[PDB]
C-alpha cells in the first residue's frame, strides 16, 4: 500500500526503492518539533532528522497529517496543523505543507497556505554533466488543493540551458511556461537552474529546478506565480524515461 | 556463504606510485538494477575501519580524490591514482548484498622508501625498579627502514640469549620508518654481579654495527 | 556530531558470559540499522549481525548462533551484544558500526577488546627511561590494554608506544618513548599518563635526568 505507517516506524533502508531518505531541514525549523502521523502511527521529527521515503510509493504524492510544535518549560505547544505532502522520485523529493489551522492570537484558527520544504535528493554535479544531448523530463507539479499538474521539461546539455510548463492545474493562471534558463553551479557545484516563468508571453514569477542522479535522470524544485492574491507556490518533479 | 577473494595479501609501494587492489567473490554481488553493494574500507593499526568506498565507485565524503572503485558482478578493484605515505595501512572489501555480509582478507599496503640508519639509546633500569628484585635494560632503535634489525646484548662482553624480547612499531604515517624495543630483563642479583651493559645494533642503513652502552653506576 | 561510544576492555573467564554496550549520539538511533564486527588480532574482519532499533529484529551470521545475542534499548540509544559459554577464539576486539550499505554515513564504535583468560587483572608498574630519548616502561599488567600519553596530551610529536609484549610471566609489558630537544631537558617537563582501565590503574610519572 502507499506505506506511510511503514515510512513512520521503519530504519531506512537501501534496498528500499529510491529515493531512500530525505533530509528534513526546511521542513522542521530549530527550536521545533514536527509531528506525522498516518495509518495509525505517529513519529516526531526535528531538524536535520530523516524522513523515510523509501517506504513510500514513487511518482505520488504521499500525505500525513502534521502538527508543529515546541516545547516551552516542559509542555508541548501546538503552533499549527494540517496535511505534510510528498512527492517521491528515484534521485529526488520534495515535501509541502497544507496550513489548515494555526495558534489563535491557546485556541486554534482556521488559516490556508500552502508553502514547500525541503527539496533533496542525489544532486547532480555540474561537473559531471552529459557533454551534450536533449533530455526530455516528464512529471508533476502541485499546488495547494492540486496534485494534477504536469510538468513538462527539456534540457539541452550542449547549450547547458533549459526551459518547459506547467499544464493543467485548476487554476489556470499557474499553468505557466518555464523561461529559458541557464545551467549554473551553486555553492556545493550542484547543477541548478533558475528562470523567469511567463504566461502570455508576459514575466509573473520565477522558477528553480535542481539536476538529480547520477545521468541527470531527474529535475526537481518549485515555482512561484505572482497573483493578484499573493504568490502561488508549485512543487516540481519530473523524470526521464 | 559469499567468499570474497582479495589480492594481493600485501602491497608494497613507493609514494608517488599507483596502486590497485582486486576483490573477487565466489557470487555476483549485483542486487538489483545499478545496487551493487560492494564496499571499500581502510584501517589503521590500533584503530577502527573507516569506509573509503561504497556501492562499488561512491566516493565518501572526507575521502580524497585518488582513490576510486569500479567493476561490477563478481570483479571489483580499488585504485590509488598515486600513493601518499598516509596511505599505508590495510583495505578490505565487504559485500552486503547477500546475508551474511562477508569481508575479504584484506591487503596490507606498506610504502618502500629509502634505507634509513636508526638512532640508538640505551637506558639502565630504574632504582624503583632495582628495589623490587627485576632489572630491565632497554635499547631503542628509533626511525629505520627497512624494518630488518639485529639486537645483541651484552654483559662484560659476554653475548647474552633467551633472556630479552623485541617489539616493532607499525609503519609510520608521514616519514615510513619503523622503531623498535629489546628489553632485557635480569634478576636484580644478576644485574649487581655484572658491570658492562652494551646493545649491539646490525642494520642495512649502517656502516658497521653500533653499539651503545653503560657502566652499572 | 555523530559518536558511537562503545563500553570499556573487560577481562572474562572461559566458561562465562559478556555483554557489551554501543550508546549512539547525534543522530535518531531507531533510524539506522546497527552491525556488530569481531576482529580477531592480526584477522580479518568476521560480520556477527544486525539489529533493528526500532523493532529489535535481529539477523545473526550463523557462525555466531548460539554464540551472540544482539539487544537494544530504544530509550537509552544503545545496542548490546551478548556473548555465551566463553572460549579464548572469543577474544578480540568487537566493533558497533551503523548500516553501511548507502550513501548516509558508515560511522564505527571504537572497539571493545575482550580478553578470555583465567588469569586474575593486575595493575601496571611504571618506571622512568632517563634521558635526546625518554620514556616510560609500562611493566607486568593483565590483560591488554593500556593507554600512554605524554604531558596530559601536549606533547605528541615524536611519540613511539610499542605493542605490547606477552612476558614468560604470563604479564604484558611495553616502553613508550619519545625523544626531544637535548636543550629542553633542564626546562620542559616530562610526565607520561599511564591509564590501564581493567585494574582502575592511573599513574602519571614525571621522567627526568
Amino acid at each position: 500500500g502507499a506505506g506511510l505507517a511503514d515510512a513512520l516506524t521503519a530504519p531506512l533502508d537501501h534496498k528500499d526503492k529510491g529515493l531512500q531518505s530525505l533530509t528534513l531541514d526546511q521542513s522542521v525549523r530549530k527550536n521545533e518539533k514536527l509531528k506525522l502521523a498516518a495509518q495509525g502511527a505517529e513519529k516526531t521529527y526535528g531538524n536535520g532528522d530523516s524522513l523515510n521515503t523509501g517506504k513510500l510509493k514513487n511518482d505520488k504524492v504521499s500525505r500525513f497529517d502534521f502538527i508543529r510544535q515546541i516545547e516551552v518549560d516542559g509542555q508541548l505547544i501546538t503552533l499549527e496543523s494540517g496535511e505534510f505532502q510528498v512527492y517521491k522520485q528515484s534521485h529526488s523529493a520534495l515535501t509541502a505543507f497544507q496550513t489548515e489551522q494555526i495558534q489563535d492570537s491557546g485556541k486554534m484558527v482556521a488559516k490556508r497556505q500552502f508553502r514547500i520544504g525541503d527539496i533533496a535528493g542525489e544532486h547532480t554535479s555540474f561537473d559531471k554533466l552529459p557533454e551534450g544531448g536533449r533530455a526530455t523530463y516528464r512529471g508533476t507539479a502541485f499546488g495547494s488543493d492540486d496534485a494534477g499538474g504536469k510538468l513538462t521539461y527539456t534540457i539541452d546539455f550542449a547549450a547547458k540551458q533549459g526551459n518547459g510548463k506547467i499544464e493543467h492545474l485548476k487554476s489556470p493562471e499557474l499553468n505557466v511556461d518555464l523561461a529559458a534558463a541557464d545551467i549554473k553551479p551553486d555553492g556545493k557545484r550542484h547543477a541548478v537552474i533558475s528562470g523567469s516563468v511567463l504566461y502570455n508571453q508576459a514575466e509573473k514569477g520565477s522558477y528553480s529546478l535542481g539536476i538529480f542522479g547520477g545521468k541527470a535522470q531527474e529535475v526537481a524544485g518549485s515555482a512561484e506565480v505572482k497573483t493578484v492574491n499573493g504568490i502561488r507556490h508549485i512543487g516540481l518533479a519530473a523524470k526521464q524515461l | 556463504d559469499v567468499v570474497m577473494t582479495q589480492t594481493p595479501l600485501t602491497l608494497s609501494v613507493t609514494i608517488g606510485q599507483p596502486a590497485s587492489i582486486s576483490c573477487k567473490s565466489s557470487q555476483t554481488l549485483f542486487y538489483s538494477k545499478g545496487k551493487t553493494y560492494l564496499n571499500w574500507l581502510f584501517q589503521r593499526p590500533g584503530q577502527s575501519p573507516k569506509r573509503l568506498i561504497y556501492l562499488v565507485s561512491k566516493l565518501d565524503s572526507g575521502v580524497p580524490d585518488r582513490f576510486s572503485g569500479s567493476g561490477s558482478g563478481t570483479d571489483f578493484t580499488l585504485k590509488i591514482s598515486r600513493v601518499e605515505a598516509e596511505d599505508l595501512g590495510v583495505y578490505y572489501c565487504l559485500q552486503s548484498t547477500h546475508f551474511p555480509y562477508t569481508f575479504g582478507g584484506g591487503t596490507k599496503l606498506e610504502i618502500k622508501r629509502t634505507v634509513a640508519a636508526p638512532s640508538v639509546f640505551i637506558f639502565p633500569p630504574s632504582d624503583e625498579q632495582l628495589k623490587s628484585g627485576t632489572a630491565s635494560v632497554v635499547c631503542l632503535l628509533n626511525n629505520f627502514y627497512p624494518r630488518e634489525a639485529k639486537v645483541q646484548w651484552k654483559v662484560d662482553n659476554a653475548l647474552q640469549s633467551g633472556n630479552s624480547q623485541e617489539s616493532v612499531t607499525e609503519q609510520d604515517s608521514k616519514d615510513s620508518t619503523y622503531s623498535l624495543s629489546s628489553t632485557l630483563t635480569l634478576s636484580k642479583a644478576d644485574y649487581e654481579k655484572h658491570k658492562v651493559y652494551a646493545c649491539e645494533v646490525t642494520h642495512q642503513g649502517l656502516s658497521s654495527p653500533v653499539t651503545k652502552s653503560f657502566n652499572r653506576g | 556530531e555523530v559518536q558511537l561510544q562503545q563500553s570499556g576492555p573487560v577481562l572474562v573467564k572461559p566458561g562465562a558470559s559478556v555483554k557489551m554496550s554501543c550508546k549512539a549520539s547525534g543522530y535518531t538511533f531507531t533510524d539506522y540499522y546497527m552491525n556488530w564486527v569481531k576482529q580477531s588480532h592480526g584477522k580479518s574482519l568476521e560480520w556477527i549481525g544486525r539489529v533493528n532499533p526500532s523493532n529489535g529484529a535481529t539477523t545473526y551470521n550463523q557462525k555466531f548462533k548460539g554464540k551472540a545475542t544482539v539487544t537494544v534499548d530504544k530509550s537509552l540509544s544503545t545496542s548490546y551484544m551478548q556473548l555465551n559459554s566463553l572460549t579464548s577464539e572469543d577474544s578480540a576486539v568487537y566493533f558497533c558500526a551503523r548500516d553501511w550499505e548507502g550513501p548516509w554515513f558508515a560511522y564505527w564504535g571504537q572497539g571493545t577488546l575482550v580478553t578470555v583468560s583465567s588469569a586474575s587483572t593486575k595493575g601496571p608498574s611504571v618506571f622512568p627511561l632517563a634521558p635526546a630519548a625518554l620514556g616510560c616502561l609500562v611493566k607486568d599488567y593483565f590483560p591488554e590494554p593500556v593507554t600512554v600519553s605524554w604531558n596530559s596530551g601536549a606533547l605528541t610529536s615524536g611519540v613511539h608506544t610499542f605493542p605490547a609484549v606477552l612476558q614468560s610471566s604470563g604479564l604484558y609489558s611495553l616502553s613508550s618513548v619519545v625523544t626531544v630537544p637535548s636543550s629542553s631537558l633542564g626546562t620542559q617537563t616530562y610526565i607520561c599518563n599511564v591509564n590501564h582501565k581493567p585494574s582502575n590503574t592511573k599513574v602519571d610519572k614525571k621522567v627526568e635526568p
